[PDB]
């Protein structure tokens, strides 16, 4: 499928 | 200085400034801090293409596709992959591939 992201950890 | 046969280019509009690839090399998950972001023209070698998202990891077929030398203007509105009009003036991430 398409590559996605994840949210930047703390 | 232009881009070789095999590889793609994109270059900051305010400095001049080069991120290359050659044909089957992508970037980091992001653009180095030193062009992310920046406005840039594309300038692909004559065998290459060079593929653009406005987010980071070429993700979500938010990709668009640049052959040749191409002025930023005409990368504000470019169909992408998923079928958006999306501005690839200032990426993200990059692949470059064959033409
Ligand atoms: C999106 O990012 C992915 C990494 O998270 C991956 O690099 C992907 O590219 C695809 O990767 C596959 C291997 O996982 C195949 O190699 C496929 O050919 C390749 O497109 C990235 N998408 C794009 C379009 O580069
Ligand atoms: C984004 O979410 C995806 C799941 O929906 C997936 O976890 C993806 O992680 C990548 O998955 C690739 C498979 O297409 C490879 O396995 C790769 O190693 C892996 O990072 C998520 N992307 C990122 C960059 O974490
Ligand atoms: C990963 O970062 C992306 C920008 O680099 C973007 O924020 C993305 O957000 C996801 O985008 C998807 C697009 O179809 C969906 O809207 C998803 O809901 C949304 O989170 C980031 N992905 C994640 C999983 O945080
Ligand atoms: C989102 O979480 C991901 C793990 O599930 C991953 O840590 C990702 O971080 C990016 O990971 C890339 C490789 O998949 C590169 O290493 C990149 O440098 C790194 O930022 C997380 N997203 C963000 C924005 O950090």
């Amino acid at each position: 499928a398409a590559s996605t992201t994840t949210p930047a950890p703390a | 200085l232009p881009a070789k046969e095999n590889e793609g280019c994109i270059v900051s509009v305010n400095s001049g400034k080069r991120y290359c690839l050659p044909v089957g090399q992508r970037s980091g998950y992001s653009l180095p801090d030193w062009i992310v972001g920046q406005e840039v023209y594309v300038d692909s070698g004559a065998k290459a293409k060079v593929l653009l998202s406005d987010w980071d990891n070429l993700s979500y077929n938010r990709i668009g596709e640049f052959v040749g030398n191409v002025n930023p203007a005409d990368m504000k509105k470019v169909k992408a992959w998923n079928g958006q009009y999306l501005d690839f003036s200032k990426p993200r991430s990059m692949r470059v591939v064959y033409k």
